[PDB]
């Protein structure tokens, strides 16, 4: 049983999410990212939109867990483009990768609602490791690069969808609460990457973008925990 | 008016916005807040966790908050 420590400096939430001056404490927003007091609309249902929210300093946790609560909402049965959750060496403030910099050093977990390669396999969630050298292939929804994936329709759900992303003993696990019940602990397995290497120090981040189609991309909270192996000390 | 104990619980739950009877650093931020530099905000919250949070779990429960 791993010890769980909450880290406020790498987190944000309602119902006083934003400060009187428009900042999310300890986080930088960019592009067209809109923080209010109950959510951050990362990318609105307007055309060709890009937004990101990243942490201001690097977390140096050997083991961690982040729980991200979100809504992706769109008037249609097909939306675009999707949302990304990141742990990377550098802040990816702006760029073409679901709203942020390409060639990241680390991991991005993409919640891909748009079927760019017409393979009929969306909405999807894909885990993509990068070493600073690979360009995201968005025309194949990262299928040439994906370390692991699953099919979850994370759009237009009755309750906020949740993602639990755990990096523990070199294993990166994604669990998804598919937004059908008010029980926030009804997580189901999505994907697993054993023996994954990611930098010792990185920025956490969240980003979104829209294409021709355009969904609303709302993140209600981003909750970060440090994990300690049974036997050590936090 | 309230007894000393009823006043303690009152100010403990005042910023317990998620109602989980635990105070995290973000809830403390809101209590602590023109605007102070983010560095001084971190220093204060950090000081409070270092002083009050004995099991190092990032939360301050009622017992930790009150002492006695
Ligand atoms: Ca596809
Ligand atoms: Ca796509
Ligand atoms: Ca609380
Ligand atoms: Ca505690």
């Amino acid at each position: 049983l791993p010890h769980r420590r909450f880290e406020y400096k790498y987190s944000f939430k309602g119902p006083h999410l934003v400060q009187s001056d428009g900042t999310v404490p300890f986080w930088a927003h960019a592009g067209n990212a809109i923080p209010s007091s109950d959510q951050i609309r990362v990318a609105p249902s307007l055309k060709s939109q890009r937004g990101s929210v990243w942490t201001k300093t690097k977390a140096a946790f050997e083991n961690w867990e982040v729980e991200v609560t979100f809504r992706v909402t769109g008037r249609g049965r097909i939306g675009a483009d999707g949302l990304a959750i990141w742990y990377a060496e550098n802040q990816g403030l702006e760029g073409p990768v679901f709203g942020s910099a390409d060639l990241w050093n680390g991991v991005g977990i993409f919640f891909d609602s748009f079927d760019n390669d017409g393979k009929k396999n969306n909405p999807a969630i894909v885990i993509i490791g990068n070493n600073g050298q690979i360009h995201y292939d968005h025309q194949n929804d990262g299928a040439s690069q994906a370390l692991a994936s699953c099919q979850r329709d994370f759009r237009n759900k009755p309750y906020p969808v949740r993602a639990k992303i755990t990096y523990y003993q070199n294993t990166l696990t994604v669990m998804i609460n598919n937004g059908f019940t008010p029980d926030k602990n009804d997580y189901e397995f999505c994907a697993k990457v054993e023996n994954m290497i990611i930098p010792a120090q990185g920025h956490f981040g969240i980003s979104a973008a829209t294409g021709g189609l355009a969904d609303d991309h709302d993140v209600l909270s981003f909750l970060t925990f440090q994990l300690t192996e049974p036997g050590k000390e936090p | 008016e309230m007894s000393p104990q009823e006043l303690q619980l009152h100010y403990f739950k005042m910023h317990d916005y998620d109602g989980n009877n635990l105070l995290d650093g973000l809830e403390l931020s809101t209590a602590i807040t023109p605007l102070m530099s983010e560095d001084e905000l971190i220093n204060i919250i950090d000081g409070v966790l270092r002083d009050d949070d004995k099991n190092n779990d990032g939360y301050i429960d009622y017992a930790e908050f009150a002492k006695s």
